[PDB]
């Protein structure tokens, strides 16, 4: 789907015990960090790139 | 003739006739051609097809399931 | 290499160097100094402004190098993308004698009198993914080189009678197109084969099947350096297109036959095939 | 196991177990595959020129001809004009089956498969009857014309008196009656081999004997031959190229 | 490109002349070595904005062994032709009253004019063809061997010679092209000549099925 390449791949974690793949954005949000910065500080320590 | 089938023999009717022909001689099946003093069936068989003494004759089938017969004499050795 | 650039596949991404999006209300007011001295010339005579004047631009650099290689024209790319799209996009190009090549995208005007944004950002990325703009998209890269062996070489009988092999060069194409590739002009339809049995089939015919599988067994063959009789080579073609079409050598094929039920029996269908007997 | 049921029948057609016929002739030859052997017909290769200078025979120059045949024959040709006629008609058939040559092979290679070779037997032939190659020969040029003609004629892989089964024998012999032609031709026996006319006539029923034995015997099972002769070149191809 | 339409167009007039000699139909000598040039002065330089329409295209061949037996093409403006405009098709057919008749298709039929075609099987008989693949000639081709169209009566004298049903000999499918463009009648026996290394040549008979 077009709108879904605009948006761009979506990186989607395997865990055990699920019925279908749970987005790493859900995933960070259940362990905890719930700010969007938060996560992305785990997802990349330097946002030069 | 008027025959599609081959007049000479075929490699494989040679075989089975030979193969008679000394299954023949083993049971005592009385000698067209005499012996050359052979013990071995088999040696007075091929004697016997060089003679073309024996009596077989072949029935080929078609397609359409027509018959041809040929006396051994008829057919020529393949070998 | 003219006919090899035709025959190789050529994407908006390829030819364009980077793509970017920029918000201009009007060419006047020149977010981006460079593309002003271009726009101010456009400028002077106003196109699809009437209705509205889109705030969105959208600007597409392209590689001269890339056009080059491509032997494609920025003017020639602008009508195509334009063509099939009616008035949604409008496109306008740099002089060809300025260095840098610039395409500007003004979304529809009537729309104003899908969020206007991400519809910029879904056309760009469509048109890059799906452009198409020269070649088959069935193959993906063209080869140009010329064979030694004489079989590959042009044969002709010369008035001597002799016979003469004329090097040509050859394209080889990665995927199978042998359709379109013969459609092509100055391409020769006798000459040109394709390795796929089922292309032949499709396009060739059964019969021709019949003599390239002959002929792929021979070369098989040839290339051990193991030699088998023409006899046994025709039989196996013959056998497998003795039904008119294309049958694997496998258990389903055997399946399919009108060999009688112990055959079937003997295959490890037999239950099946006794009940329905 | 696919191709065991294909088998050869009484009439030679190759068949499968349901009796579809495979093919009408074994190997489009109706010959034994061990029977065949490469030979060279020597025709396509060599120019047109050059083709016609080897089988022109002219009896004009009156002097080569006097060097490769006897006296009492070259003045007899000379005073048959229907002689000179039947020379000059083999060459000029030799060119047609020469045209057909290059239409069945656009390579036009002389090597080719055929199942008796003619030259094998020529050699055999001057050793066994001594012939000398500064003598002439005795046999007379028309003689060997109608020696491959009858030795055509008695060959035939399909004999039908219905039209188009005579054909089909005439197809299936034409590239060894051109080979036939080629290598017997008139001008070449007397230019090299210079063969007897009894040793002609014995290579004649030599090639008739052979011929015979050549044709493939019915009731053979092609296809279980033909699946397991595949298998022996597989094995020697590598796993990876 | 209009032009290279054009040229398109010529290829598949030049493939329907060979194909109609195929099948036997008396073909204009002009027409088979037919030029582009020549072509393009005659019908217009380019589709868009000229002459050419995707109409005036068609060719009425009459067979050589019947002169009643005629065979009309049909060229549409549309990629994929209309139910209603073959049925306008079938009814200029009705003027000619020729049941053999030919449609060429630029793109791919609608399933709904096939079913069309198929309900009408007895009269006014309609062969579908792609534009695309009559560029090409398959029986130019090197792989494709000759095929020869053989009468009733022949086909029955092979089979009587060497004791063969029809089904015995090798089974040749209608969908495959090379039928399709020779338009053997299904049932037909079309013999086919391929060069032997073996034997020199080789004639072998297919049925069409």
């Amino acid at each position: 789907g077009a709108k879904k390449s605009a948006i761009g791949q979506r990186i989607v974690a395997t865990l055990p015990y699920i019925k279908q793949e749970v987005p790493i954005i859900i995933v960070f949000r259940a362990l905890g960090f719930v700010s969007d910065r938060d996560i992305l500080e785990h997802i990349i320590y330097d946002f030069e790139d | 003739q008027k025959r599609i089938t081959t007049p000479y023999m075929t490699k494989y009717e040679r075989a089975r006739v030979l193969g008679t022909r000394a299954l023949q001689i083993a049971m005592c099946a009385p000698v067209m051609v005499e012996l050359e003093g052979e013990t071995d069936p088999l040696l007075i068989a091929m004697k016997e097809l060089k003679a073309r003494k024996i009596p077989i004759i072949i029935r080929r089938y078609l397609p359409d399931g027509s018959y041809e017969d040929w006396g051994v004499d008829e057919l020529i050795i393949s070998d | 290499k003219d006919i090899l650039c035709r025959l190789e596949h050529t994407t908006l991404r390829k030819v364009t160097a980077n793509t970017a999006i920029y918000y201009d209300p009007n060419p006047q007011s020149t977010v981006v100094a460079e593309d002003q001295e271009w726009v101010n010339v456009y400028y002077e005579m106003p196109d699809f402004d009437v209705a509205r004047i889109s705030p969105w631009l959208l600007r597409v650099e392209l590689d001269r190098k890339h056009m080059t290689d491509r032997k494609l024209t920025m003017e020639q790319i602008a009508e195509k993308i334009n063509a099939g799209f009616g008035d949604d996009l409008n496109c306008i190009f740099n002089d060809d004698n300025a260095e840098k090549l610039v395409l500007r995208i003004r979304i529809m005007n009537s729309d104003e009198n899908m969020d206007d944004d991400v519809f910029l950002r879904c056309i760009e990325s469509n048109m890059l993914t799906d452009m198409t703009l020269q070649g088959i998209e069935q193959i993906s890269k063209v080869y140009m080189h010329l064979p030694q062996t004489d079989n590959k070489k042009k044969i002709i009988i010369t008035e001597d009678g002799e016979f003469k092999a004329l090097q040509e060069w050859i394209l080889e194409t990665d995927g199978v197109s042998l359709m379109r590739v013969l459609s092509e002009k100055d391409v020769d339809p006798v000459r040109t084969t394709s390795n796929d049995i089922v292309e032949i089939f499709t396009v060739l015919g059964i019969e021709a099947v019949r003599k390239a599988l002959e002929r792929e067994l021979y070369h098989v063959i040839s290339f051990d350096g193991s030699y088998v009789n023409y006899r046994h080579l025709a039989l196996l073609c013959d056998t497998m297109t003795c039904r008119g079409h294309l049958m694997a050598i496998t258990r389903h094929g055997v399946n399919r036959q009108d060999t009688g039920p112990l055959m079937k029996c003997s295959f490890e269908e037999t239950v099946d095939v006794l009940m329905e007997a | 196991k696919s191709m065991e049921s294909v088998m050869v029948k009484y009439d030679a057609t190759v068949r499968n177990s349901i009796n579809q016929v495979v093919q009408l002739r074994y190997g489009e030859d109706g010959l034994a595959g061990e029977s065949v052997e490469f030979q060279n017909l020597a025709t396509l290769k060599p120019s047109n020129k050059a083709f016609e200078k080897k089988f022109r025979f002219d009896y004009t120059n009156e002097r080569a001809l006097r060097r490769t045949l006897q006296e009492d024959l070259v003045k007899d040709v000379l005073s048959n004009a229907h002689i000179q006629n039947e020379l000059e008609r083999e060459f000029e058939r030799m060119r047609e089956d020469r045209e057909v040559l290059r239409v069945i092979f656009p390579t036009g290679d002389s090597k080719v498969v055929l199942p008796c070779n003619l030259l094998r037997m020529i050699w055999n032939a001057q050793k066994i009857f001594h012939i000398n190659p500064r003598l002439p020969s005795d046999l007379h040029p028309i003689k060997v014309v109608e020696g491959v003609k009858e030795l055509s004629k008695k060959l035939v892989i399909v004999n039908g008196d219905d039209p188009l089964s005579r054909q089909a024998q005439e197809n299936a012999t034409l590239l060894f009656n051109i080979h036939l032609r080629s290598t017997l031709c008139s001008r070449r026996m007397a230019e090299e081999f210079r063969l007897s006319g009894e040793a002609f006539d014995w290579l004649l029923g030599e090639i008739e004997s052979k011929f015979n034995q050549a044709i493939a015997h019915p009731g053979e099972m092609v296809g279980a031959l033909a699946a397991q002769s595949l298998g022996e070149p597989a094995t020697q191809m590598t796993l990876n190229t | 490109d209009d032009e290279e339409e054009t040229y398109r167009l010529w290829k598949i007039r030049k493939t329907i002349m060979q194909l109609c000699h195929d099948r036997g139909y008396l073909v204009t000598q002009d027409e088979l070595d037919q030029t582009l040039e020549e072509f393009k002065a005659q019908f217009g330089d380019k589709p868009s904005e000229g002459r050419p329409r995707r109409t005036d295209l068609t060719v009425l061949v009459a067979h050589n062994d019947d002169p009643t037996d005629q065979m009309f093409v049909f060229f549409p403006e549309e990629p994929k032709v209309g139910i209603k405009t073959i049925k306008v098709y079938c009814q200029r057919m009705q003027e000619e009253n020729i049941t053999r008749a030919l449609i060429v298709v630029q793109q791919g039929m609608t399933p709904s004019a096939k079913q069309s075609l198929v309900d009408m099987a007895p009269k006014y008989i309609l062969e579908q063809f792609l534009q695309q693949e009559l560029l090409i000639n398959i029986t130019e081709h090197e792989l494709v061997p000759e095929h020869v169209v053989m009468t009733k009566e022949e086909v029955t004298e092979l089979l009587a010679r060497y004791k063969l049903r029809e089904n015995q000999l090798p089974r040749i499918q209608a969908g495959d092209p090379v039928a399709r463009y020779f338009g053997i009648k299904r049932g037909q026996v079309v013999k086919i000549i391929r060069p032997s290394e073996t034997a020199g040549r080789y004639i072998t008979y297919r049925l069409v099925q």
